[PDB]
């Protein structure tokens, strides 16, 4: 019953409680109203639990998004901040309009940033467009690259089909049933 | 309780048949009644022991055993429209088994399955299996090309194929894998950036003559 | 990684002085394009095996005179 | 002539929130002074244009980055009309 | 009876009960008053209720706009900074519009982003559209894809009928039985 | 009875309630006074509601117009923001008009926006326009396509027969029997 | 006795009860006072009452005109407002103008809006009309198509009878009986 | 309560059949009117078992049996007029089958719909099914190229088509597949801008395209 | 078979493709290399277009 963290998130807890279940060890989330939340593990299953923590760097730092250090309340907007704003909310909007597409359960999309082509005289240079994803099981995988590469060909200015890079995979085998009681 | 009022309401997109090693097994049809049908047995309201057992997983499992005592066989699915007597399809013109063995294989396969009663083997051509394959592949009008060689036709696909060519070769693809597996014959959709679907030639002195398929292709100004 | 397996000349926007000089070992005379001739431009893939009746038939389609 | 009157109040819309800024933050600390003064009064006149000098010049130095981000804006705005 | 989420928001609680009851189990809406809402579930369907959290990404997060970046607050407006407000707001309304067809029941649009040619000196490139809509069952979707090019053909200055992308498909099998509590 | 939405709108939940009667279940609209209604349905209807609101996307969201985006209460503005303004009144003003004709129940129309045109020396380019309509059934609506195309074409500067596309369709079958109530 | 609608207005309910008399359900008016009008209906047409407020998209909005997007209290007035705050008088004046003919009963004109041809060098575009028309019934509405073009010819500068566009048409049947209250 | 009482007021566009493996079959008309008699049997206001069947979703149901037990065979679709005598397509040029085996086709596809007395099949002619498209594509003025070839023919409409001639189209292949299926003739409605756009180029057999005043390019004979 | 289809050509290159068909190389002078043609034209008899063209555009040939 020795605790190992406290002072969490809502969304940090389901996931170091999602990771730990997969190892045959069971947690418990005790809140403490403005504090934050806690997790404790039973007296044995701490020496295991650790090393799960060290291994899979938990807690998990918040996602970063580009926007996020130039914002918009500041007091200043150059035309590099306004150029680095604009193409942090659109490679967010296609992730999010990757999700409903059939058969994906996340999705991660990278686009190349140029900033100082417009400030010169010369011309800017192509765009290149990277995402990952993750599909349902059952699904043939092979098939589906092409979709998602006639999709991202004309979401942009001029890009090819060579400048774009989707690598995907299927999901892990599903956890369903208890951990376990350590009998002691 | 029985098990199949466990389930659903619609005593339909279930069936439960009894084993023969003293177990239930509930046949679903796709990935989500199967994880409908796990999350019972899972969470644990039930005494006795209990399987779940699915088309596209079940051919698979059985396919990693079959090639570890029976390799350099050919044959192409295992069919489950009658869970209790399915149908094997072999190849005919690639394999050199006879009746007496064709019964122990026939033997082997039934004790893998202890809700089957018994296996059917029946020897499909390999002529006809491909000739459908292209037959409907020129009627929805797609670019293709087809390379023979000895144990295996592919046909690629290539170019800048648009929307409904698209959709069209993917729903002819999934509808064909359905029936036959790909064991035999194997498609390659792919998109590359060239206004000629993956047919090119060569210029010279008579007029033009077609190039031989390649894994190069010319890029297109245009 | 120069992947055709048979011969002939891929022609990528070669301005007419560089696509006549791939032309200059099968034709085994050396060749002089002129200075107003060697602003049009040719691209695709050609082929070599008689090339005195395909300057022939190139110099008529495109409009060009040759003596040799 | 429809961009020639709207560069023009462009520009007398921008000294307005240029200049207001400055004048608030040399009004308000004279206000500040003043309100001090309704106990321990002790007033010479030449005294708090020091503080006044260091609030505008305070603010001067906050505000410096913003005042040219707009004065180049609007500079590469109005070169673009003239040539285009 | 233990809680998994806690200070939701109605959308997000919503789409948390239709993935949970997608997947066997049964969980329970409780309202809080000011601080939201609260997902609480049984005890045997928790190992499973916190791997699908997990691997769905659950609770959504908001959708983003592109002239979210760019508020109109500001007492300068750059021309990138109004070009960009006028193609979020087109972008929203050709979606808008889609659900107004035959059998459509979602839609989202995307048009390029051209910012460079209203400040430099180069002549603008075309501009590309790139749509993706789910439709009900029983429709011959392969035909339906002809009006929808034809609709967004001559919605802008001078698009072609190749760049244009659209990815469509049909939706999933109904889910319309109850759960079932869990026994023990 | 269990609640799935509440702070809703008057126009909201009158749409909510009409998708739900098109699906065979009964919902129930409570007002709330300054709190907006709220919209409760039994308890075995419960697992398809959700079903529905997921798949529909429900609550609507207000319906985006541009000229929301450039609000004439600004002092000064700019001729890209007055010509953005300016087209779409007119897009609204035409689709206002459309009701008004002979079976035409609902209708909607969309406009290029030229905005860069009069920037640089480039010369103007020509418009397009793309409608659509739901027809009342009964009309052989071949040939209704035709009178909007006449009507629309000498409704603007100069503008081309093929540069104008109207995708028109018939409305659905009527409901008009209720719903009915789930014995208990 | 159910709600649907409330605090409408005063021409709004009368639309409201104008559709929904034309299918054959009665409608109940209510005052509230400050707060507008309401309209009830009976229990056994709530689904069909329902319905067609989805299909018709009851209730309607105020009609836009061009000069409430260029209002007069506005301090600076470019010339841009000037010239559509003009364009939106005419456009507005002949439409009361030819409601006063033999025969019609209501009309619609429009105008295409000119605005950049006095900004630069570049001579004035030709000026093209349309109208819509409601005839009474009984009349050679064929005939009447020629009046309408004489009467718009020389309301401005110099039109062809090429850029005029009428389309016109006779009213739906009369309805004068009741619809009746359900018995059960 | 009666089944024919849980449904809506209007008691004519659903038909229950009584089958014959102790079920009660419930004959929708469209998707709209499946979900309504759906949500009945899902939400639990019903004691005994029934299933809902349609038209789409039946033809579909028993083609997953016709292409495992009888594989290359050719028929076209199965009516349900009346939902006692299924009336079953099957092609006459195509077909290799005596009077005994269409008896026993006729007596193993009905154990397959129990609410069925007698399925009919009649033989439908070959040349019919392609005149009756072609004199339909060609009453409503589309251009359009026929391919004729092993196992089908194929339409192709391509071309830049304007407004009117996409909604005279939609409204002729909705009313031919509804009545013949997607088995044997296919159309293809590829709508594409003009190729080569606003290019000069010198077609047949020798062929070249000119980017430019200056400017050649030899690819495949336009 | 052949044919050359003309898209706002310049009377320079139409000329050149009808090179071919013609087994000479056409010159075309500087005045008349402004007119400009367009549409599709077919190469079955080019001696009898030579003179009907020339003569519907006003020119003069010699060979």
């Amino acid at each position: 019953d020795k605790d190992l963290l406290k002072g969490l998130d809502q969304e940090q807890a389901n996931e170091v409680i999602a990771v730990l279940q997969m190892h045959n060890i069971e947690a418990n989330k005790i809140d403490s109203g403005k504090l934050g939340y806690s997790i404790t593990v039973a007296e044995p299953d701490f020496t295991a639990a650790v090393y799960w923590i060290k291994t899979y760097q938990l807690p998990p730092r918040p996602r970063v998004e580009i926007a996020q250090m130039f914002p918009a309340d500041s007091l200043v907007s150059s035309p590099r901040a306004e150029k680095a704003r604009l193409y942090s909310a659109i490679e967010q909007r296609l992730e999010q309009s990757l999700q409903t597409m059939e058969g994906v359960l996340s999705a991660r999309v990278h686009i190349s940033y140029d900033i100082d082509a417009g400030e010169n005289g010369r011309p800017p240079k192509p765009v290149h467009l990277s995402a990952l994803a993750v599909y349902e099981r059952g699904s043939p995988l092979a098939h589906q690259i092409s979709d998602i590469k006639r999709f991202l060909k004309n979401s942009f200015a001029d890009v090819d089909y060579d400048n774009i890079s989707v690598v995907l995979s299927e999901r892990s085998d599903a956890q369903l049933q208890a951990p376990g009681t350590p009998v002691k | 309780a029985e098990l199949d009022s466990l389930l659903g309401q619609e005593k339909e997109r279930f069936q439960v048949l009894p084993g023969r090693d003293k177990m239930l097994y509930v046949a679903a049809q796709n990935e989500r009644d199967t994880l409908w049908a796990r999350q019972v047995l899972a969470r644990g309201d039930y005494d006795k022991n209990a399987r779940v057992i699915n088309e596209n997983e079940e051919n698979k499992r059985i396919s990693i055993w079959l090639d570890t005592y029976y390799p350099q066989l050919a044959y192409y699915r295992i069919h489950f429209d009658e869970p209790r007597k399915p149908v094997f399809w072999l190849s005919r013109q690639r394999n050199t088994m006879s009746k007496k063995e064709l019964e122990v294989l026939s033997q082997k396969l039934r004790a893998l399955m202890p809700y089957a009663d018994s296996v059917n083997i029946t020897l499909m051509d390999d002529v006809t299996a491909a000739g459908q394959a292209e037959a409907g592949l020129k009627q929805q009008a797609l670019p293709y090309s087809r390379r023979n060689h000895k144990g295996g036709v592919t046909f690629v696909i290539q170019g800048a194929l648009d929307d409904v060519e698209i959709l069209r070769a993917r729903q002819f693809v999934d509808s064909y894998y359905r029936t036959w597996g790909g064991r035999y014959v194997q498609f390659a959709i792919e998109l590359k950036d060239d206004w000629l679907k993956g047919r090119s030639f060569q210029y010279g002195a008579e007029g033009y003559i077609k190039m031989s398929p390649g894994h190069w292709y010319f890029p297109s100004p245009l | 990684k120069i992947p055709v397996t048979g011969s002939g000349f891929v022609a990528k926007d070669d301005s007419l002085r560089t696509f006549f000089d791939a032309m200059a070992l099968q034709l085994k005379e050396p060749v002089i394009v002129s200075k107003m001739a060697a602003r049009k431009k040719i691209t695709g893939n050609f082929e070599f095996h008689d090339p005195n009746a395909l300057l022939e038939k190139l110099s008529l389609q495109l409009g060009l005179i040759w003596y040799f | 002539m429809d961009d020639l009157v709207f560069a023009g109040n462009k520009a007398l819309y921008l000294v307005l929130i240029l200049s207001g800024w400055p004048t608030i933050v040399a009004t308000i600390i004279g206000l500040l002074v003043g309100l001090f003064q309704t106990v321990t009064q002790l007033q010479e006149q030449t005294l708090p244009f020091g503080i006044k000098l260091l609030g505008v010049c305070l603010c001067l130095f906050l505000l410096s980055g913003w005042y040219g981000e707009v004065l180049l804006s609007y500079g590469r705005q109005v070169i673009f009309l003239a040539l285009a």
